[PDB]
């Protein structure tokens, strides 16, 4: 596969690391395994040392008072990987062995083995007027050269890597967080009984969140409001042992109950860090650097053993308040990622240009035989590409995304390999079912330079809609409907394609963190809207000009972990003219 | 019951040197806080400022009473100047005093309690902050815009500028009301300014010391460094503050107890000696606060490469 | 009851220019250093003489209130005078600095660049600030306050004890008096006006072509022209008018019916002079856009 790499500013100390993230099972935790290459020659006799730090910040910007430092070590770990005695007694995994054989003499494996009690990589807001680093826990991976440990650390040979320290949801499903209240007041008839209830304990990041509320008003006493918010805690035990506040996803619903009345109802809020990056001590997921993250995944403590771990333990949970003429009820949901089978690109996939060289853009071969079709990228994109099967006049469909993962659903005649920049595409056997073109898309940048066209001859689902031709430059919408997919988990990447020609990217709207990107050759002119209550994709349209008559197509993505371009609606002609 | 012979020309001297220096180091903390502004934005920065126009305030109104003791205790200004004068003295001690507690509760955020320091918004915070303090000290020292006032002549054609109390006390009760707005000044002053400064500061004197209590020896030299300058704020305070409050409770005591005539003399000489020493926080002000924070004296005068990434054989 | 009345139209002024005078200064403080230019600090300075001006007022407003009785302390009058003098000097020096830089960046840099750098603005600034203060000395020099009847209605006249011969108090006090006077209206508006006559030649000479815009530029232009010298004619000439008159009634034996009158109307055009601090700021951000 590929490894994540760092050198020292100076050099000779290269980390090896395999991945950024590693997975908090909650019994055990993945070691920290990897390697630190070393240049002999330089280290006559020093030594390098690697160390395991988790850092808490608590004060931006710290010795902020002129000499009081504001960071702590919840949890610190150092091992000696050069000399590697027979007391490491370290056995080498998989990833190690695989890289000491990628590499020679400088084969130095570390290994952390991070005790199970500690809190997630996740670091708080850090404030939009706020300025410097955010106070929250934070993992490091340093190979720095000393011959002691209290000897002096030289940040010119020092390495850092910053780690993620996050727990995927368990496979196995908790039990539904319900929870029931009732309260008196002055009328003696019947308190107010009030029930809420969540559709599971756990919800992927940015999925709804189901809210059922079922209130009894048998007295005269009445509620003027509802209110459902989904709170997330941050309980710092740090110092003094607090837990915070900060509502994450409100809706403050009018809805009455008259008196001697039973209501119900089944809300749905969702969270999304758009309209929360103002709220400052908000708690996010694990930052490698200032790029954008979701919302804080709940911490998962060890069961029943929880000793108020040092640091922030996030929780969530959604308070239901009914306003009478305040009966609150708590429901404490899990908020945390699925398991994605490759590793979760921190970086903003299609970050904030690349042309995609494709060839041969014709090719002919009978059934069953073994061809090829390459690709090239003027700058890198490293293994960040999909690839798409557009048979004539029908919805590509996604085959490769990664560029070695073979879509699900998918025969595993097409096989995707890499190398530098050139992604290819090998069949193992030209099946009938092979009367299209094959296109590469490239995703790891906002100009999604899709594939120039290989045309290679054989010799749910969302509905797009509302699209009006010959319209010589006004304005227009077209209307993607997406079935089975939210707006909030899911990116639309409306595309386009001219006659004969590879599809190139209209615009693209990501509704959990807000911004949108739209086409450099079309910027001011073509709109994206993803109304959320129709789970309705907009692309508003104005100017027309010639060359922007195409099929149009709209889109669905994962909003987190971008794979590529899946579902796909049928296409919709549109044509500029008189 | 008469002043300290050297007192009625010495205490005007001393008066116009804390003048002196209390205007050149208030007029020159406040320029360069408005100079550097914009550079600081700190919620601190706002408190300084108080602090600053609440010592130039009192050292401004100072020269008058100066040449006035200068004139065997009799004001040659007008009336209103008298009172005007009176309420600047006032509202710039307990000012001063709470800018000082002030920043005292902002360290305390900043330093003890971390997490709700940087979770709270410390610009609105502090803006709020510095308004309730200004509005509070004028409400407080509201009472000396009528109660100072001048005459009592004697007799001997000496307009006197004195807390006057017989508009508002009556005869029998010119004791009970004078010694309830001694009592409200003294308490208000620094009961709790002061109770609120001790808790706060020692706080802050566990959480550095224990903060410092390990990663190097060095870092013991820099806890014992801070604890000092902790200590020597606290000690200036109560050194420059606690006599004044201890002569007005003395002297408001002379009723009560009645101390004898010698050592209710001793008060009354030492009385202006007390003055002068309360206003030695106004003339350190500048010195123990501005000159520790390093953006003030700022205005007035490698890397770590970038993650890679390469691909391994199957 | 001219006594009450006139003191209510300093306390009038007293709030306007207090009103006025806060907001450009504001204003001017709130301009960063790098739009403020030479016109800039100019017109800062202005405002803050003008301010000044205003706020050593209201303690001559009781002292008109009281029939010119001064009961705010032998000082203070001393410092209001010189304050009074050394803002309204500062003033007109600046209005005739101001005018002096626009005539001469108008249309002279592209002809003759010989000027001092708007660096050494805030030097010509301060050195126009310490002439004030050097030629406002006199008059805090003599001021001294007394009752100067049997009764206690102690004020302060400029007191001229210093020349020590009664002969001569009456040629030092016209001497030092036409000297200020002069310094304060003919000089500096007779430099302020060359200019204005400059630059009224210069569009004479310039605008003879007809433009699309040139009617309401022109009118713009005669409004901005016409109200810039009013502005300081209504204001300070009769001060400085009814002043000489003053001074030159005794060699002139002006009858009684004048040099009383005289009197009369001074505290008048004293506030009449006063309101034109106050309307200063109005004016200038008005034609802020138009004079650039
Ligand atoms: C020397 O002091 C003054 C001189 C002039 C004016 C004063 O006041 C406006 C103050 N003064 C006052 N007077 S006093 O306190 O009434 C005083 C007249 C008399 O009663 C008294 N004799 C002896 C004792 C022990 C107590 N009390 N109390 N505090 C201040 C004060 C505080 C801080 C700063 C300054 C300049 N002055
Ligand atoms: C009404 O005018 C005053 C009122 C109160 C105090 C004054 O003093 C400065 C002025 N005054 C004065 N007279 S005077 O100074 O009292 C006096 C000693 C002498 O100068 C004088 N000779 C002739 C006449 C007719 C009057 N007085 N001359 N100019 C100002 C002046 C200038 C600018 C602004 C103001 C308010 N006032």
């Amino acid at each position: 596969t590929r490894v994540f790499k760092k050198a020292s500013p100076n050099g000779k100390l290269t980390v090896y690391l395999g991945k950024r993230d590693f997975v908090d099972h909650i019994d055990l935790v993945e070691p920290v395994d990897g390697v630190v290459l070393v240049d002999p020659e330089y280290l006559k006799e020093r030594r390098v040392y690697v160390t395991l730090t988790a850092a808490f910040r608590y004060g931006r910007e710290d010795l902020d008072v002129l000499g009081l430092t504001f960071r702590k070590d919840l949890f610190v770990a150092n091992v000696q990987s050069f000399p590697p005695a027979p007391e490491d007694k370290k056995p080498l995994t998989r990833l190690q062995e695989r890289l000491i054989k990628k590499l020679g003499e400088h084969a130095y494996p570390f290994t952390f083995e991070i005790p199970p009690n500690l809190p997630s990589s996740v670091t708080l807001q850090p404030g939009p007027e706020d300025t410097g680093k955010a106070i929250g826990v934070d993992y490091e991976v340093k190979a720095f050269v000393a011959e002691n440990l209290e000897e002096k650390i030289h940040k010119r040979n020092s390495v850092r890597l910053v780690i993620e320290k996050v727990q995927y949801a368990p496979e196995r499903p908790g039990p539904q967080p319900t929870a029931e209240t009732t309260r008196q007041f002055l009328m003696s008839d019947k308190p107010l009984h009030l029930e809420a209830s969540l559709d599971k304990e756990i919800y992927y990041h940015g999925e709804p969140i189901s809210v059922n509320v079922h209130v009894t008003n048998n007295t005269n006493k009445t509620v003027k409001k509802i209110k459902i918010s989904v709170r997330q805690y941050a309980d710092i035990v740090l110092f003094n042992t607090a837990q915070y506040k900060v509502p994450v996803a409100m809706e403050e619903a009018d809805d009455t109950v008259a008196p001697s009345s039973t209501f119900s109802k089944v809300y749905t809020l969702t969270p999304f860090l758009a309209n929360n990056r103002e709220k400052r001590g908000l708690a996010l997921d694990g930052k490698l650097k200032h790029e954008d993250t979701n919302l804080a995944s709940s911490t998962l403590l060890r069961e029943g053993a929880n000793r108020e771990i040092l640091g922030i333990i996030v929780s969530y949970k959604v308070k239901v308040k009914l306003v009478v003429s305040d009966v609150a009820v708590e429901l404490p949901f899990t908020l945390m990622h699925p398991k994605p089978k490759e590793e979760p690109p921190h970086r903003e996939v299609p970050e904030h240009d690349i042309q995609m060289t494709q060839s041969p853009s014709s090719l002919s071969a009978s059934v069953g035989d073994r061809v090829t079709i390459t690709c090239r990228a003027s700058q890198s994109v490293s293994s960040a590409v999909a690839w798409y099967q557009q048979k004539p006049g029908k919805a590509p469909k996604l085959l490769i995304y990664s560029a070695s993962s073979l879509y699900s659903g998918v025969p595993s005649r097409f096989s995707g390999s890499r190398s530098g920049t050139d992604f290819t595409l090998t069949i193992s056997s030209l099946q009938p079912e092979d009367f299209a073109t094959y296109y590469c898309q490239q995703y790891k940048y906002v100009p999604v330079t899709f594939g120039q066209g290989t045309k290679v001859e054989i010799k749910v689902q969302l509905v797009e809609s509302g699209g009006g031709l010959v319209q010589p430059g006004g304005s227009l919408r077209l209307s993607c409907a997406a079935s089975g997919f939210n707006v909030y988990s899911s990116s639309i990447h409306w595309v386009r394609q001219a006659p004969g020609k590879g599809l190139e990217w209209v615009a693209s709207i990501s509704s959990y963190y807000g911004y949108t990107y739209y086409a450099d050759s079309v910027k001011g002119r073509f709109t994206i809207s993803a109304d959320t209550s129709k789970n309705t994709a907009y692309l508003q349209m104005n100017s027309l000009r010639a060359e922007d008559t195409a099929v149009y197509y709209c889109a669905r993505s994962r909003q987190f972990w971008y794979s590529g371009l899946d579902y796909w609606g049928q296409g919709t002609l549109v044509t500029v003219s008189s | 019951y008469t002043d300290w012979k050297s007192s009625g020309a010495l205490i005007p001297a001393i008066y116009m040197l804390v003048f002196l220096l209390g205007t050149t180091g208030n007029g020159l903390v406040l320029w360069t806080v408005f100079r550097s502004s914009r550079e600081k934005r700190r919620s601190a920065d706002i408190f300084i400022a108080s602090l600053a126009v609440a010592d130039l305030t009192f050292v401004v109104t100072l020269p008058l009473w100066a040449t006035y003791t200068y004139r065997d205790y009799d004001w040659p200004f007008g009336t209103f100047f008298c009172k005007l004068s009176s309420y600047l003295i006032f509202v710039n001690m307990y000012a001063s005093v709470f800018c000082l507690t002030g920043l005292s509760f902002d360290r305390y955020l900043a330093i003890v309690r971390p997490v709700a320091n940087a979770r709270l918004r410390l610009r609105v915070s502090g803006a709020v902050a510095t308004a309730v303090l200004w509005v509070l000290a004028a409400l407080l020292a509201m009472p000396v815009m009528v109660l100072r006032t001048t005459g009592d002549l004697e007799n001997t054609t000496k307009v006197q500028c004195y807390m006057d109390y017989s508009m508002v006390a009556t005869v029998s009760s010119e004791w009970a009301w004078e010694v309830g707005l001694g009592v409200s000044s003294t308490t208000v002053g620094f009961v709790v300014p002061f109770t609120i400064m001790l808790t706060c500061y020692f706080f802050i004197a566990q959480t550095i010391a224990g903060h410092f209590r390990k990663e190097r020896i060095e870092g013991l030299r820099k806890r014992r460094r801070l604890l000092s300058i902790i200590v020597v704020l606290v000690v200036t305070f109560a050194l420059c503050w606690m006599p004044y409050h201890l002569v007005k409770t003395l002297y408001m005591l002379g009723s009560l107890l009645h101390w004898p005539c010698d050592f209710d003399l001793f008060l009354m000489n030492i009385f202006p000696y007390c003055t002068c020493i309360s206003y030695v926080n106004s003339c350190l002000n500048p010195f123990l606060y501005a000159f520790f924070d390093p953006r003030f004296r700022q205005a007035c005068t490698d890397e770590s490469c970038t993650t890679a990434s390469s691909s391994l054989a199957k």
